[PDB]
């Protein structure tokens, strides 16, 4: 018998594509959800510093009668 | 664009394995006279290349 190196019948193939998913999201949803979640951002801040300006006029009261 | 530089050389580093494997050489795998290739590949090659292909 010989002993050289063949392939056994036939080897199976390999890709040759540029496999790419090109996936996550698309133009407007995820521009839309930056924006929603901006103005959530946006009435949270607003609802803070407007009963913050409710404590620190307070504080002022504070300092008013404090001084005479 | 420092990295794939290291991830391709670690492909080459499996090539230059191939290569020690069938000449013996690092690099400088003279290995083709004139006339046919001197000393050929051994056992046990071809499914490594299928493998890395």
């Amino acid at each position: 018998v010989k002993q050289d190196m063949p392939p056994v019948g036939g080897y199976g193939p390999i890709d040759y594509k540029r496999n790419l998913p090109r996936r996550g999201l698309s133009g407007y949803s995820m521009f839309a959800v930056g924006i929603g979640a901006l103005l959530f951002g946006y009435w949270s801040m607003m609802r803070w510093n407007r009963e913050r300006r409710r404590l620190q006029i307070e504080d002022f009261e504070a300092r008013i009668a404090l001084m005479p | 664009a420092m990295t794939p530089f290291f991830w391709m050389f670690e492909e080459r580093e499996k090539m230059f394995e191939f290569y020690e494997r069938v000449s013996g050489a690092r690099m400088h795998a003279a290995y083709v006279r004139p006339g046919g290739v001197h000393q050929d590949l051994p056992l046990g090659l071809m499914d490594d290349i299928y493998e890395f292909s």
